[PDB]
Protein backbone atom coordinates (compact mmCIF):
# COMPACT_ATOMS: atom_id res chain seq x y z
CA UNK A 1 0.00 0.00 0.00
CA UNK A 2 1.42 3.44 -0.91
CA UNK A 3 1.74 5.72 1.47
CA UNK A 4 1.71 8.85 -0.64
CA UNK A 5 -1.63 7.88 -2.95
CA UNK A 6 -4.60 5.75 -2.84
CA UNK A 7 -4.43 5.46 -6.91
CA UNK A 8 -3.49 1.79 -8.43
CA UNK B 1 -16.23 -7.18 11.46
CA UNK B 2 -14.84 -3.60 10.20
CA UNK B 3 -16.87 -0.54 12.37
CA UNK B 4 -17.20 2.57 10.91
CA UNK B 5 -18.39 4.86 13.22
CA UNK B 6 -19.39 8.34 12.17
CA UNK B 7 -21.06 11.37 14.36
CA UNK B 8 -24.05 12.45 14.89
CA UNK B 9 -26.43 15.02 12.80
CA UNK B 10 -25.54 18.78 12.56
CA UNK B 11 -27.80 21.36 11.98
CA UNK B 12 -25.57 24.82 11.27
CA UNK B 13 -25.44 28.21 10.09
CA UNK B 14 -24.33 29.73 6.69
CA UNK B 15 -20.48 30.57 6.86
CA UNK B 16 -19.51 28.55 9.82
CA UNK B 17 -17.69 25.47 10.05
CA UNK B 18 -18.43 21.84 11.20
CA UNK B 19 -15.66 18.83 11.66
CA UNK B 20 -17.24 15.29 11.45
CA UNK B 21 -15.49 12.51 12.70
CA UNK B 22 -15.32 8.45 11.48
CA UNK B 23 -14.27 5.78 14.66
CA UNK B 24 -12.12 2.66 12.89
CA UNK B 25 -12.56 -0.94 14.72
CA UNK B 26 -11.55 -3.95 13.65
CA UNK B 27 -8.98 -3.25 11.16
CA UNK B 28 -5.52 -1.50 11.72
CA UNK B 29 -6.16 1.85 11.62
CA UNK B 30 -2.95 3.17 10.54
CA UNK B 31 -2.42 0.85 7.40
CA UNK B 32 -5.21 1.77 4.89
CA UNK B 33 -6.79 4.70 2.88
CA UNK B 34 -10.45 6.63 3.99
CA UNK B 35 -11.66 8.25 2.00
CA UNK B 36 -14.61 10.67 1.52
CA UNK B 37 -17.85 10.65 -0.21
CA UNK B 38 -20.43 13.67 -0.16
CA UNK B 39 -24.67 12.34 -1.04
CA UNK B 40 -26.28 15.53 -2.05
CA UNK B 41 -30.27 15.13 -2.79
CA UNK B 42 -30.66 15.24 -6.50
CA UNK B 43 -26.57 15.12 -7.06
CA UNK B 44 -25.83 11.22 -6.59
CA UNK B 45 -22.70 10.68 -5.04
CA UNK B 46 -19.64 12.51 -5.42
CA UNK B 47 -15.62 12.09 -4.31
CA UNK B 48 -13.62 14.90 -1.37
CA UNK B 49 -10.41 12.99 -0.92
CA UNK B 50 -8.72 10.72 1.24
CA UNK B 51 -6.45 10.24 3.50
CA UNK B 52 -3.41 7.63 4.90
CA UNK B 53 -3.82 7.51 8.54
CA UNK B 54 0.00 6.48 8.85
CA UNK B 55 1.56 9.10 6.70
CA UNK B 56 -1.24 11.42 6.96
CA UNK B 57 -0.73 12.42 3.10
CA UNK B 58 -3.90 13.48 1.86
CA UNK B 59 -5.32 13.87 -2.18
CA UNK B 60 -8.12 16.35 -2.30
CA UNK B 61 -10.64 16.45 -5.34
CA UNK B 62 -10.19 20.24 -7.09
CA UNK B 63 -13.99 20.89 -6.14
CA UNK B 64 -13.26 20.42 -2.44
CA UNK B 65 -9.78 22.57 -2.09
CA UNK B 66 -10.79 25.34 0.84
CA UNK B 67 -14.10 23.79 1.76
CA UNK B 68 -12.89 20.40 2.92
CA UNK B 69 -9.88 19.61 5.53
CA UNK B 70 -8.94 16.10 6.19
CA UNK B 71 -7.28 15.17 9.14
CA UNK B 72 -6.57 11.36 11.29
CA UNK B 73 -5.67 10.45 14.99
CA UNK B 74 -3.89 7.40 15.63
CA UNK B 75 -4.68 7.35 19.00
CA UNK B 76 -8.51 7.40 18.43
CA UNK B 77 -8.41 5.46 15.57
CA UNK B 78 -10.77 8.40 14.13
CA UNK B 79 -10.56 10.15 10.54
CA UNK B 80 -12.20 13.56 10.57
CA UNK B 81 -13.37 15.86 8.03
CA UNK B 82 -13.66 19.49 8.35
CA UNK B 83 -16.02 21.95 6.21
CA UNK B 84 -15.42 25.85 6.33
CA UNK B 85 -17.42 28.54 4.97
CA UNK B 86 -20.51 26.40 4.51
CA UNK B 87 -22.99 27.31 2.41
CA UNK B 88 -26.23 25.65 1.17
CA UNK B 89 -24.56 23.71 -1.32
CA UNK B 90 -23.03 21.87 1.39
CA UNK B 91 -26.14 20.23 2.61
CA UNK B 92 -25.53 16.60 2.54
CA UNK B 93 -24.69 13.13 4.23
CA UNK B 94 -21.57 12.34 4.44
CA UNK B 95 -19.91 9.18 4.04
CA UNK B 96 -16.43 7.92 5.40
CA UNK B 97 -15.19 4.64 3.74
CA UNK B 98 -12.51 2.46 4.06
CA UNK B 99 -10.32 1.97 0.66
CA UNK B 100 -9.15 -2.31 0.36
CA UNK B 101 -6.92 -2.24 -2.28
CA UNK B 102 -9.04 0.07 -4.43
CA UNK B 103 -12.43 -1.35 -2.94
CA UNK B 104 -14.40 0.76 -1.14
CA UNK B 105 -16.30 -2.19 0.53
CA UNK B 106 -16.62 -0.38 4.48
CA UNK B 107 -18.37 2.79 4.47
CA UNK B 108 -19.34 4.66 7.90
CA UNK B 109 -23.39 5.06 8.16
CA UNK B 110 -23.27 8.86 7.16
CA UNK B 111 -23.38 12.10 9.14
CA UNK B 112 -26.37 14.26 7.87
CA UNK B 113 -25.19 17.71 8.05
CA UNK B 114 -27.78 20.44 6.82
CA UNK B 115 -27.34 24.01 6.24
CA UNK B 116 -29.94 26.73 7.29
CA UNK B 117 -31.56 29.19 4.63
CA UNK B 118 -13.46 26.05 -15.44
CA UNK B 119 -11.54 23.77 -12.64
CA UNK B 120 -12.10 19.73 -13.27
CA UNK B 121 -11.57 20.01 -17.05
CA UNK B 122 -9.52 16.56 -16.42
CA UNK B 123 -11.89 14.59 -15.01
CA UNK B 124 -13.15 11.40 -15.71
CA UNK B 125 -16.84 11.84 -16.47
CA UNK B 126 -18.80 8.71 -15.91
CA UNK B 127 -22.12 8.59 -17.60
CA UNK B 128 -25.02 6.53 -16.77
CA UNK B 129 -27.84 7.30 -19.25
CA UNK B 130 -30.61 5.81 -17.53
CA UNK B 131 -31.61 7.48 -14.69
CA UNK B 132 -34.29 5.02 -13.54
CA UNK B 133 -35.14 1.38 -14.67
CA UNK B 134 -39.08 -0.60 -13.88
CA UNK B 135 -38.42 -4.25 -13.90
CA UNK B 136 -41.36 -6.84 -13.60
CA UNK B 137 -39.92 -9.18 -10.01
CA UNK B 138 -38.24 -12.45 -11.89
CA UNK B 139 -37.03 -10.59 -15.32
CA UNK B 140 -33.99 -9.47 -15.92
CA UNK B 141 -32.39 -6.13 -16.39
CA UNK B 142 -28.91 -4.10 -17.97
CA UNK B 143 -27.67 -1.07 -16.63
CA UNK B 144 -25.08 0.68 -18.84
CA UNK B 145 -22.45 2.88 -17.46
CA UNK B 146 -19.64 4.56 -19.49
CA UNK B 147 -16.20 6.46 -19.15
CA UNK B 148 -15.01 9.74 -20.94
CA UNK B 149 -11.10 7.41 -20.55
CA UNK B 150 -10.32 3.98 -20.77
CA UNK B 151 -10.13 2.83 -16.95
CA UNK B 152 -7.50 0.06 -18.03
CA UNK B 153 -4.33 -0.30 -15.93
CA UNK B 154 -0.83 -0.84 -17.04
CA UNK B 155 -1.18 -3.91 -14.53
CA UNK B 156 -4.53 -5.09 -16.53
CA UNK B 157 -7.14 -4.23 -14.36
CA UNK B 158 -10.04 -2.34 -14.58
CA UNK B 159 -10.72 0.00 -12.44
CA UNK B 160 -14.61 0.44 -12.57
CA UNK B 161 -16.59 -0.45 -9.42
CA UNK B 162 -20.07 -0.95 -9.12
CA UNK B 163 -22.26 0.52 -5.93
CA UNK B 164 -25.75 -0.24 -5.10
CA UNK B 165 -27.39 1.71 -2.37
CA UNK B 166 -30.67 0.53 -1.02
CA UNK B 167 -33.22 2.51 0.57
CA UNK B 168 -32.20 4.47 3.72
CA UNK B 169 -28.58 2.66 4.08
CA UNK B 170 -25.45 3.60 2.85
CA UNK B 171 -23.72 2.39 -0.54
CA UNK B 172 -22.56 -1.01 -0.70
CA UNK B 173 -20.10 -2.48 -3.24
CA UNK B 174 -21.55 -5.04 -5.65
CA UNK B 175 -18.34 -5.46 -8.32
CA UNK B 176 -15.21 -4.30 -8.19
CA UNK B 177 -12.22 -4.03 -10.90
CA UNK B 178 -15.44 -4.22 -13.32
CA UNK B 179 -16.55 -7.96 -13.29
CA UNK B 180 -15.53 -9.29 -9.75
CA UNK B 181 -18.82 -10.14 -7.56
CA UNK B 182 -17.88 -8.62 -3.91
CA UNK B 183 -18.18 -11.33 -1.44
CA UNK B 184 -21.95 -12.30 -0.54
CA UNK B 185 -23.21 -10.91 -3.45
CA UNK B 186 -25.38 -13.42 -5.62
CA UNK B 187 -24.63 -14.90 -8.84
CA UNK B 188 -27.60 -13.04 -10.55
CA UNK B 189 -25.31 -9.95 -10.64
CA UNK B 190 -22.72 -9.69 -13.44
CA UNK B 191 -20.20 -7.16 -14.41
CA UNK B 192 -18.73 -6.89 -17.90
CA UNK B 193 -17.03 -3.46 -19.96
CA UNK B 194 -15.72 -3.42 -23.28
CA UNK B 195 -13.72 -0.41 -23.96
CA UNK B 196 -15.03 2.44 -21.93
CA UNK B 197 -18.84 0.97 -21.92
CA UNK B 198 -19.33 -1.46 -18.79
CA UNK B 199 -22.74 -3.39 -17.77
CA UNK B 200 -23.90 -4.23 -15.46
CA UNK B 201 -26.86 -7.21 -15.10
CA UNK B 202 -29.47 -8.79 -13.45
CA UNK B 203 -30.08 -11.84 -14.58
CA UNK B 204 -33.51 -12.07 -12.42
CA UNK B 205 -34.51 -8.94 -10.38
CA UNK B 206 -35.50 -9.67 -6.80
CA UNK B 207 -37.17 -6.95 -4.37
CA UNK B 208 -34.09 -7.10 -2.21
CA UNK B 209 -31.97 -5.41 -5.11
CA UNK B 210 -34.36 -2.24 -5.43
CA UNK B 211 -32.35 1.05 -5.19
CA UNK B 212 -29.86 2.97 -7.18
CA UNK B 213 -27.06 1.34 -8.65
CA UNK B 214 -23.93 3.51 -9.00
CA UNK B 215 -20.64 3.24 -10.98
CA UNK B 216 -17.39 4.62 -9.92
CA UNK B 217 -13.85 4.75 -11.15
CA UNK B 218 -10.63 4.42 -8.66
CA UNK B 219 -7.81 4.41 -11.59
CA UNK B 220 -7.05 8.27 -10.75
CA UNK B 221 -7.79 11.23 -8.95
CA UNK B 222 -10.19 12.72 -8.63
CA UNK B 223 -12.58 9.52 -7.93
CA UNK B 224 -16.07 9.90 -9.88
CA UNK B 225 -19.10 8.60 -9.86
CA UNK B 226 -21.82 8.38 -12.34
CA UNK B 227 -25.13 9.65 -11.26
CA UNK B 228 -27.31 6.49 -10.80
CA UNK B 229 -29.69 4.42 -12.10
CA UNK B 230 -32.53 3.35 -9.73
CA UNK B 231 -34.08 0.34 -10.13
CA UNK B 232 -37.71 -0.16 -9.22
CA UNK B 233 -40.27 -3.14 -9.53
CA UNK B 234 -42.75 -2.95 -12.27
CA UNK B 235 -46.55 -3.57 -11.41
CA UNK B 236 -48.70 -5.80 -13.40
CL1 LIG C 1 -8.41 19.61 -13.83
Amino acid sequence: INYYTSEP
Amino acid sequence: EVQLQQSGAELVRPGTSVKMSCKAAGYTFTKYWIGWVKQRPGHGLEWIGDIHPGSFYSNYNEKFKGKATLTADTSSSTAYMQLSSLTSEDSAIYYCARDYYTNYGDWGQGTSVTVSSGGGGSDIVMTQAAPSVSVTPGESVSISCRSSKSLLHRNGNTYLFWFLQRPGQSPQLLIYRMSNLASGVPDRFSGSGSGTAFTLRISRVEAEDVGVYYCMQHLEYPYTFGSGTKLELKVR
